């Protein structure tokens, strides 16, 4: 049972808080959803192999460049999220997250996530970014970034129905596995 | 920590930790208000259990069963007894503000509805300046602490066995050496989640709201000065 490091890195209100406390309680928080995610050890069995997966969020730290980088330290995976209800949090992937996940983490894989694809049938998500002249992230615009950005992939998810997401931690294991 | 606190912060919720017929007498928006104060609470209690894992369970054993010379040790844990007398503090003062609030015949049901003087008094003065100065310290001295025990496990026999045995339980999965130094930098950076999160409930009573701003503002200008004073030292 190896064990390696998670470590979710993207904008503000990307949604990865969500994804971690989802991932790791499985069963739905139907009562109460948590503000913060303390940390957590997954035990995962990715193709036959036993990884011990502890998981960490770098929320509340958007605006504290020296505290921030001190997540980084022995990271093996890396998970960049981004709204797909938020193109402007997609612009900020090669600008900001990606010049700092390289210079802290060379040669970790990243996994670019686009969270939140239920809010792509959203009409009240439609509208309000119609508004503001733009519309939801299209998949291709997903791929096209986690290209650019020379991702290990590019994959979707939805923390509120839970689709994507079992297969988005399996592969960050895999990922987190080669060397 | 003490069975009576884990008892009382075991629920997801304080919605789930009060007696149903307790819950069914109020308004939402207060189940809503209650829930985010009683995870503030929570998480203390988890961070305070961090620091004493950190401080009894790994440092005093350490000193108590290994040959290593202080200096080594007092580097694994950089100022970890004065982060414990910090948040044991804040903790009690939280759990008392809890009692204070209990209804006669209850030991569950309470409803807090003043927090915002508690927040100030800790996030101001001498007390943050202790906080600002011991945080700016601890997370200076974060990299060589991983450095060293990395540096001890891989080439200490009687301290890799040390280790192995001191973590073996499952209740210490989550709480190694590196992951209860990484839980207490992080620390900080929650408090001004959770504290716009109850502010967002807290509008009812115009006293209490304002009491909320400004103790969010406090912690942002603790957070920046901690931020400001660091600087990655190396062994
Ligand atoms: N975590 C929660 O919000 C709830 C939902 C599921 C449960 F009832 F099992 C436990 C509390």
């Amino acid at each position: 049972a190896i064990r390696k490091k998670l470590v979710i890195v993207g904008d503000g209100a990307c949604g990865k808080t969500c994804l971690l406390i989802v991932f790791s309680k499985d069963q739905f928080p139907e009562v109460y959803v948590p503000t913060v995610f303390e940390n957590y050890v997954a035990d995962i069995e990715v193709d036959g192999k036993q990884v011990e997966l502890a998981l960490w969020d770098t929320a509340g730290q958007e605006d504290y460049d020296r505290l921030r980088p001190l997540s980084y330290p022995d990271t093996d995976v890396i998970l960049m999220c981004f709204s797909i209800d938020s193109p402007d949090s997609l612009e900020n992937i090669p600008e900001k997250w990606t010049p700092e996940v390289k210079h802290f983490c060379p040669n970790v894989p990243i996994i670019l996530v686009g969270n939140k694809k239920d809010l792509r049938n959203d009409e009240h998500t439609r509208r309000e970014l119609a508004k503001m002249k733009q519309e939801p992230v299209k998949p291709e615009e997903g791929r096209d970034m986690a290209n650019r950005i020379g991702a290990f992939g590019y994959m979707e998810c939805s923390a509120k129905t839970k689709d994507g997401v079992r297969e988005v931690f399996e592969m960050a294991t895999r990922a987190a596995l080669q060397a | 920590s003490m069975e009576m606190d884990e008892k009382d912060f075991a629920a997801d919720s304080w919605s789930l930790a009060v007696d149903s017929s307790f819950l069914q007498q109020h308004k939402k928006e207060v189940m809503k208000q209650q829930d985010v104060i009683y995870e503030l609470i929570q998480t203390e209690l988890h961070h305070v259990r961090t620091l004493k894992i950190m401080t009894r369970l790994f440092r005093t054993g350490m000193l108590e069963e290994l040959h290593l010379e202080p200096g080594v040790v007092q580097g694994l844990f950089p100022c970890v007894d004065e982060l414990s007398d910090i948040h044991t503090r804040f903790l009690s003062q939280l759990l008392e503000r809890r009692r204070q609030a209990l209804c006669p015949g209850s030991t569950r049901n309470f409803v807090i509805h003043r927090l915002g003087d508690l927040l100030i008094s800790q996030f101001s003065g001498p007390s943050a300046e202790q906080m600002c100065k011991t945080y700016s310290e601890f997370c200076s001295r974060h990299s060589k602490a991983l450095k060293l025990y990395k540096e001890l496990y891989a080439r200490d026999k009687r301290f890799q066995q040390f280790i192995r045995k001191v973590t073996r339980p499952a209740v210490l999965k989550r709480h190694g050496v590196q992951e209860c130094i990484l839980l207490v930098t992080q620390r900080i950076t929650k408090y001004p989640l959770l504290i716009s999160r109850i502010l967002q409930h807290s509008h009812g009573i115009e006293e209490e709201r304002q009491d909320l701003t400004t103790a969010l503002g406090l912690v942002k200008e603790l957070l920046s000065n901690v931020d400001e004073g660091i600087y990655q030292l190396e062994k």
